[PDB]
């Protein structure tokens, strides 16, 4: 209970009400009466992270059409 | 045992069959001493001072307790004279 | 103005709106806009404590539904004299 | 014109689409392109409030289905003078 | 020509496949490769309109299955002069 | 003052909060803050093993629920001379 | 030779392994290493098409289990003269 | 020495732990710490083959549960002479 | 190179598609186009064995569906000195 | 322009109609006509990619009911410098 | 030699395969390749009777499954003196 | 050439078949034939990587059913410069 | 590097694979290859001890499944002065 | 001295281990290495009897589990003047 | 600092490992080594209280499974002035 | 050399065997033999990390069957400068 | 002589028996007697290699059933120079 | 394949009808690609008709003086039937030292002599005048 001059939201007072009930972190300069009181992974998704954090080329084309000297 | 120098080899073709395929070496206690013959159980080159065992021991040093040997070379002396 | 106020956002568009709502809500001084990497942008204000609290509640409400959104809204009323080395002094 | 319009997109191909759409749709001024990080690109236009509103509405539809898409479409009719330090004066 | 083809991809290996395909398919010039961030690479070509349509349909098919993939493949037949400031004139 | 405390966080806001808590909680000097890419920021302190074991505990408490959070809270009680080249110097 | 074989990996350890595996496996010369961003590293070799085919097969298998792994393996038997501008000539 | 050891990690805090364990265990030399993007930080050490095997084993064990952890521990007793132009000589 | 690549087709339009594909795909020289009779056109490409393999596969994949189609795609890595007297050295 | 347009037809009548409908339709030059054998005649037109695409569609529709019919209608947007030898560069 | 071997094939590619196989399989001389018409190409070798048999049997196996394939494979161990006038003396 | 091909066989008669099948198959040079001891004969060929690939496959298929058979068929696309000292340059 | 590594093998193909893997794995110099008889071949390498350990562990792994395989893989870190006379000593 | 130690082994790796052990374990001189055939290698040493006994014992133990192993380990205290001529005077 | 840390082990090898693991771990001075008889060896360290707590835990883990192992690992934060006489000041 | 290799034995005969086996197996220095008491004797050697690895392995094998045996075999590849006080500089 | 025999015992009475028997068996010099600790006593003789072999074998037989028994009997014909530092020169 | 066939046949005997399935590299193979323990009989298990150089225990391969059952002449009925013969029924006892080896013999002489005489009772039967063991 923090007695004294109050900088908290009131019904009578206006102009101090943008984000008054928002949970801001850090120093608590407003009462928990309005604001109230475990993050585990980055919340921004990336193209690379979206896909887990075979050989392509001209050898891949015409799989069964070509005949001739085989290689292995 | 006796310290005897090898002088040469000896060859008896008519040797008893009980002697087996075992080399025989003329030996002597010094050059000029009486020449004995010993079964060469070790491989000894001529001029080698050697240790020679007498009867009973020489029969088992030569390969069997029933071996016809009263003299056998049981070793070569690392250094003599 | 020794209090620090900081909003982190998923993108620059919420961060610019936050910088606009923060600097128009109270007598704060916008000092830094950092690209933290990964699509994290941090707008930092420096003003008296009440000014900063008013500014950061206004910034958070302004950028909550702009773009990807608000990651953090955080006030530090007195910063250690050593944390002030890692704090920018003029927005670039 | 002082108003800001800003389109954030996932990638540069949607951002180039939005910048063309915006510059063509109205009398706005392409004032900068920013690579935020994490594949977010912010295009910023400055024009009159009527111009920027017309431009950003067009840019939002243009780049909504180009590449990864639109993150944010936002309009700030007047930016605080503090915020203009973190805004690009000319594109680079 | 002044038409603009742009292929974004998730990586530089799908982007080089796309650049080779695009710049062999039609009479287009590779004007740039941009690393956006987040693993996004954009290969931008400039040619006449039909040339660029052909090149960007050749690039997309090629890189669709090389590496992490193709994000965008977009033609802009005319680009505002404003957008030309945010576009690469040569690939170095 | 040879021990190192290190808090990695997901963003610059949790990191500045940890830096403040660490420097206030014990006799540790803030030597540097590193942007690591992908949204990781690392706040390094240097002090005695007790000063530091007390700072890194205080810091992880501060930034655990701030923003995207804490990734790592590590203490190295003696740092090899070779590892000091890859470590920010104290003017940072 | 003027063929181009290129391996994209998630991180530097897998890519240094790919480059080493490839330059040990065939007559190719390492021409570049690129940090694409968001943890994509592309290693590129230029050689004869038989050598590059042999080099990229051995390189892809080597880096497949090293670290976060292989994203792309890709041979271009003939690169257009235009892609040479966006292609590194010697490793920096 | 010419053996190379490379411990990639998810963040700078797991890589400063890995670098400390590597440098203390054997007579290796931090030849560079790299930010690859995405959060990946690679610690590269160069010493004799016996030293590098001991160091990387110590480093991999130390940073396994530190922060986001170990991605790769990898030794190359001798890299090709072309793989040495993409290797750092000194830490930055 | 001495490897021979050959694509017979049913018509000259599939053959020209094949010659183009082969030449663009790999480092092969077009040595001739022959009108066999009966609407069969052969395209002969002499290069190195890997190059010729890449060229023939690209050509077949290209001319397979154009026109009447592909009759044969064949590689002969070494041709006997006798088969040389029936091979055109340069195209007309 | 360097795009090629090709229409193959069964007979000469269907290819003089396609050659005529091509060159009238778009800005293309008739570079030649070839008697492939087996009753196939190929008419080839070199122009820009946009023009050649109009010409080939025109020629194709014009000859599809003339005579025996159409065999192939193929557009190449860039021709390699080596296919140039197998193509008729004719005042004809 | 006085023996004659002959392989007729549907196209030139099966025939070049036949000639190569035949001329490597035994000591025979390619004396002709003849475009008969209708897409039939005939390759003729003159050698000893045993060589021609080994050669024609080899050529039949090689071209059987290449292209449109083999029409005939025939050996005349001694041609009449008059048949020699209708037979080629060296290849064209 | 740079690539090495090797066929080991149990006996000379299988090896001569592999040497002939390999040299006929592609443009490789027979650089050595070595009697290892114990009836093991190695045939060694140096050419381009593509030719050596095609050759060694031809040899292995030919000598497998000849005589006692094949012990091994190996391709080393680029031997280390040190292994060159223990490799024959010309057969004896 | 006065250490010695040796790898005996059944046949020469396994041994050239061992020499290659050994000289590609670590800083070891190939001194000699020997034909023991009975099909045994011994490749010998010389380098710092750890280097020789890595080289011979990598050679054994590579040569173990090629041919008839590995017979022995050994390291003598200090060879006696007498044994140097029975050792090849011929990188040159 | 005139005593002989012989260690026959299957292969040369066990023989070189046998000869290192013998030479380091007593004052004996390696006089020869013989390849007998069938993969038998005899390492022969010469010195006073006690030295040869110690050496042969060390060598046998050393070369036993190396490769194909020890075939024989034998000491001859005094060697006949005739056996001298079948014995290598110096190693080769 | 005046804190005492005292690892005791069965043997000197475990003790040198403990001493080295205690000295590398924290800012502590090895003040002595005692042979107590019966196999027991006690390494003693002196430094600030946290330095000693981190060293005596690093030492115990290091030597726990080395030799006959650890008997005692104990920390005393301040020792009576009478216990300083039975404590060595510098190692011998 | 700054790596330490310590073998512990029960009795002195195993320790002298280890000293001899270690000093003859690698270019290491016997730095001391310590009578720990309880019949534990530690032999300490010092050389490069590879020489010390080889030497300790040799010593362990050698002393495992001489007397009561081996209690420990340990390597410290880098030793703290504090431990150099409790380590014997020269055998005495 | 420079060969080292040594016999270890569980006590001094077996040791004196060994020393006496060794000195009496052959011409060797009793160079030292050590109380290792734990009741291990070592007697050490230096003589010609044959003499020491004869001495140690006779000493071990003499003390095997005397007292608590024999621990080790070891002969070292060539002792390393480094081990001669930890060997006594005259008994005390 | 058509025309002049020189492939192996069963109607045209000659040198190319042999080693069928032992020869590789033939046009046919290339198309498809697409005993005693001892040379000398056991010494105990055989007895040779003519000993010496006439022995036939060892198998000499090659052109070797041996003759199949196909070949007639020289021996057999061509040496055996020329002259008539009648084998009579007179197989009679052999009077010889070897046939007398197992003759019945009278009881062995023994010695009851005492004193030192070298009276060995274990050696060969020495005898004195009157069949008295000696």
């Amino acid at each position: 209970i923090i007695s004294g001059t109050s900088v908290d939201a009131s019904d009578l007072v206006t102009g101090n009400e943008i984000g008054e009930q928002q949970l801001i972190s850090g120093d608590a300069y407003v009462g928990a009466q309005q604001t109230g009181c475990m993050p585990t992974d980055f919340s921004i998704q990336t193209p690379a992270r979206s896909a887990q954090n075979r050989i392509t080329g001209p050898g891949m084309l015409a799989t069964g059409l070509i005949t001739g000297t085989p290689e292995f | 045992m006796k310290i005897m120098q090898v002088e040469k080899t000896l060859v008896s073709t008519n040797r008893i069959a009980d002697m087996g395929h075992k080399p025989l070496l003329v030996v002597w206690e010094k050059p000029g001493a009486p020449r004995q013959v010993a079964v060469d159980a070790i491989g000894c080159i001529p001029g080698d001072w050697v240790l020679c065992v007498g009867s009973s021991a020489a029969r088992e040093a030569a390969g069997s307790k029933s071996y016809p040997s009263d003299l056998t070379i049981i070793g070569i002396i690392d250094q003599w004279n | 103005g020794i209090a620090l106020g900081m909003i982190e956002t998923r993108g620059l568009v919420p961060a610019i709106e936050a910088a606009d709502a923060m600097t128009k809500a109270a007598e704060v001084r916008l000092v830094g806009r950092q690209f933290v990497g990964g699509g994290y942008v941090t707008v930092l204000v420096r003003g008296e404590t009440g000014a900063v609290n008013a500014a950061v509640r206004a910034g958070a409400d302004a950028c909550e539904r702009v773009g990807d959104g608000l990651v953090a809204a955080h006030i530090i009323a007195r910063v250690h004299s050593e944390v002030e080395n890692i704090l920018p002094k003029a927005p670039q």
